[PDB]
């Protein structure tokens, strides 16, 4: 649900996922990383405070 | 459509000067060069406009990168077990097809490509006829 | 699923495993349509395929995977590979791969391979080491390809008289030369019954081209192995795509090591189909026959050789005279002595209506002490010597009754001594 | 009303039915225009009509249902049906269609299909469950169709000759050999003639290609059953228009388990009409003829097979041959061994104006013993034997005497023994 359970996701957990193609996961990839993160890093400060 | 790209290929003065090969090799760049300023990101792509039996279809290249940056052209160098890679590098997909090349914007910029193409071929051919002369006195 | 569970069933089974996977009346649509629909619906259940197909390249660059229910052509079963493929695993034309396959993809159209498993029945790493096959060298044959059946029934007269007429050896270049509606279609259904029965070991290949449906399902129920065809239902197109298939097949087959044996029919019209495709260079000569157009078939006979290591590639091809086109006429010209093995068969012993009908002082093998042993050439010696005087019919009719009180040849030859 | 007792009534009764319907003048206009007048008048009082039609497709989507008056052409009489019903009912060209039809209605022009009724014969039930064409078995004929009237008039001797020359089964691909003006049409009328009397559970087919009016009436005043003409009138459009439509109609009568026979002549013409349509490729052989030209007529030849469940379809071609025309020559050539079974018309005979004029050595039949039995086999290769030695003019006349002192081929068979 949250960005950060996602951000902390590689893409390799994507297309093994189904309904996540060509399509979707050029969508996701594309508004993802636009706004300056990437898709899969490692942190632990997650999540303050929920 | 692609009946202009025939016109375009068989009405140039220069014509084996520039063979049909390479022509499509330049409009194939020029509409590469349009993909690219349509969309906001980067992403290289191929044309393959079948030269004599169809039309053009747009593709999308990786460049296979452990880099992230604009996920478009980024892809890791492992991601070969779904989608059909069975790859390390070079692997490149075929996701966006039929783009527009006929359009104010696109036709300019082919325009301007092929005229860059074209003279620096004419000049690059030109010169390589006469490389094999080097070292001889050459009147002018 | 497997691909080939679905190659060998006849079109009822389709029909009844598309009631089974509860699809619309597929009776409409062609076998490979119907294979079509239901790999999509198995994989609908989330399954993967697995599938076998010869390989071709064209100068696109990417591969395609064809199978034996088309005779090799572009289908909607047909598998796509990517050229990456090809330079990662050495492909090349020919090269038959068996191994996992998926349907198509959104945006897709035909299938894609995913993991290769056998690499013309063999594992990848030696597949990748294969000797290449122009870099090969040529010898004759010393292994005797026996083409007695010995069970001495009324039809194996026509194989036990080539074992004296004419040897056949692994690699032999052998050329059959006849006049149409004379008997060479169970001819070549003799010879491949023979050495099937003989030898099982080598990979029986026989070329239908240009011919009619009725051989071509004729042929496809009685050879005791795989079997390619053509029909003319399409022009020359086909026909010389399934001789490029089948010549690429068998290349790569004697590269892995392997035993070829080609049975063509009849090779006048491969002729005609490369003539008809490969355009003029502005030369022709009498016949309407461009002269390079030739390169193609001569190629192909040409093929044939021994390998020194191991594994041989026999090609037998037959050819048509008497036909009263001149253009024939000039073709066997061409293929005069091309041929190490020569069958000749006559339309007047055929009239006369007693099969087989040799042209023994016609036929005949080049260097052949090096095929069989001493005994059986010093008899095969004797017995030509003794068939060169008289006719054919008379002759043709004493071998018969000679090879009819006796069943193996060893009768025949204490017989003759 | 129904369209069909319009189509076998000729002109005058379409004249005075519509005096009767209280119409114009109507001896200007065509015969269809005379139908489409009179089905709208009828329609007028509040009345639906029932018609029958061959059904043939394009690539615009929709169906239109041809009749047999203008030869299955474009006409006011013709239906049009919309692509929902060919999707829905599983409709394909060939497929004669019979039901319930209205005139055209506001701003239509021609008819529309309202319930389908007779799909080939047969409900829509068993209609849409039907066997693919090319997805079936071919075979070989053991079925024999006796050519052999058993009347023995003056003429019967052509048919009966056939007996001991040419043998004729169920879906046997067939070909004649003969020059022009040499006695084929009165042949043809013959074998018409004759497998209509000793079979006339299958429906009749005879191809009249390229061909003059008067033979055109005269051939559908003799066959007993329908017929289908072309003459000249046309180019080579209408041509190939009716060889696609009688070829999908014998297909679909196949499917459905039919005895299709279809008689042509002749073949070179179609040859030529094909040739002419079809775009050149870029290659043209000796004789003005494109390459994969043929390919049309190749098939249409290779359409002739035996289905294993049941049903066939016999093809029968006429060739022309000694014309003078290279071109034609190089058709026969092409058509030198594609059937198995030949029937050769020689000239010379025919000069000296006997009838008929069979080439019996060169004439014949290919894997024979599975038509006849063992007996009559036997006697066919005595009978061969004895006409061999002598000529063709002497052997014609020694046949003709032996059928004529007898009636049946029983005395002829007893009186060779
Ligand atoms: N070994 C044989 N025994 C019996 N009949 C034979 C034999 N070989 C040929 N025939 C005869 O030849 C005929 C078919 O010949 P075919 O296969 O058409 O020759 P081709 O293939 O050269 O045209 C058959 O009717 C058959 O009776
Ligand atoms: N079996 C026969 N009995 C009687 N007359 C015949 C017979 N065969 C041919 N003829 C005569 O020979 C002529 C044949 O000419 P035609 O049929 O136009 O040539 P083609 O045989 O090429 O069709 C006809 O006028 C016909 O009267
Ligand atoms: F079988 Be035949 F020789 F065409
Ligand atoms: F009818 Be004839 F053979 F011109
Ligand atoms: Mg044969
Ligand atoms: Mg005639």
């Amino acid at each position: 649900h949250y960005i950060g359970d996602l951000v902390q996701r590689t893409e390799v957990e994507l297309l093994k996922t189904p309904n996540l193609g060509k399509k979707s996961l050029t969508e996701i990839k594309d508004v993802l990383a636009s706004r300056g993160l990437s898709l899969g890093m490692r942190l632990e400060n997650w999540p303050p405070a929920s | 459509m692609n009946k202009e790209i025939l016109a375009v290929v068989e009405a140039v003065s220069n014509e084996k000067a520039l063979p049909r090969e390479k022509i499509f090799e330049a409009l194939e760049s020029a509409l590469a060069t349009a993909t690219k300023k349509k969309y906001e990101q980067e992403i290289d792509v191929r044309v393959q406009i079948d030269r004599k039996s169809g039309d053009f279809d747009t593709f999308r290249r990786w460049l296979v990168v452990d880099e992230v940056t604009q996920p478009t052209k980024e892809i890791t160098l492992e991601a070969a077990r779904y989608e059909d890679e069975s790859l390390n590098l070079g692997d490149y997909v075929e996701d966006q097809i039929e783009s527009v090349t006929f359009d104010r914007i696109t036709t300019q910029t082919a325009k301007q490509v092929i005229v860059q193409k074209v003279r620096e071929a004419e000049r690059a051919m030109v010169v390589d006829q006469f490389r094999e002369h080097e070292g001889e006195i050459i009147t002018g | 699923m497997n691909l080939t569970e679905l190659k060998n069933t006849p079109v009822s089974e389709l029909i009844t495993l598309g009631e089974n996977m509860g699809l619309e009346n597929l009776a409409r649509m062609r076998k490979q349509d119907i294979i079509f629909a239901i790999l999509k619906q198995h994989a609908k259940s989330g399954e993967d395929i697995f599938g076998d197909g010869v390989l071709e390249i064209l100068q696109d660059g990417f591969g395609f995977l064809r199978s034996a229910d088309s005779s090799y052509l572009a289908g909607p079963d047909d598998i796509y590979v990517s050229p990456s493929q090809i330079r990662r695993f050495n492909l090349r034309t020919g090269d038959t791969i068996s191994g996992k396959i998926r349907p198509p993809k959104e945006g897709e159209r035909y299938f894609a391979l995913l993991k290769v498993n056998e690499v013309n029945f063999d594992k990848p790493e030696n597949a990748r080491n294969k000797i290449l096959f122009e870099n090969l060298t040529p010898l004759h044959a010393n292994s005797r390809l026996r083409m007695e059946r010995g069970n001495g029934s009324t039809e194996d007269l026509t194989a036990r008289v080539l074992d004296l007429a004419s040897p056949i050896g692994r690699g032999q270049r052998g050329l059959i030369v006849a006049p149409p509606k004379a008997g060479k279609t169970m001819l070549l259904q003799n010879i491949a019954q023979s050495i099937a029965y003989n030898h099982p070991d080598c990979v029986l290949m026989v070329l239908l081209i240009d011919e009619r449906p009725e051989e071509v399902t004729e042929m496809q129920r009685l050879v005791k192995g795989e079997v390619v065809a053509s029909t003319f239902d399409e022009p020359a197109s086909r026909h010389v795509q399934v001789a490029e298939m089948v010549i690429e097949k068998a290349k790569r087959l004697v590269e892995h090591k392997k035993d070829v044996i080609i049975l063509l029919d009849s090779i006048t019209r491969l002729a005609r189909a490369y003539n008809t495709v490969v355009p003029a260079s502005g030369k022709v000569l009498t016949g309407g026959v461009d002269a390079n157009a030739l390169h193609r078939p001569k190629r192909f006979f040409g093929a044939a050789r021994n390998v020194e290591e191991g594994g041989s590639l026999t090609i037998i091809a037959t050819a048509l005279i008497d036909t009263g086109s001149k253009m024939d006429e000039v073709i066997y010209e061409e293929f005069k002595g091309t041929g190490n093995m020569e069958l000749h068969l006559s339309r007047k012993i055929a009239e006369k209506r007693v099969f087989p009908a040799i042209d023994y002082n016609r036929s005949g093998t080049r260097k052949e002490e090096l095929l069989t042993t001493q005994e059986e050439l010093q008899k095969m010696w004797i017995l030509r010597k003794i068939i060169h005087p008289m006719g054919e019919i008379d002759a043709m009719e004493f071998l018969i009754n000679k090879l009819a009180m006796t069943k193996t040849n060893d009768d025949f030859f204490e017989m003759m001594k």
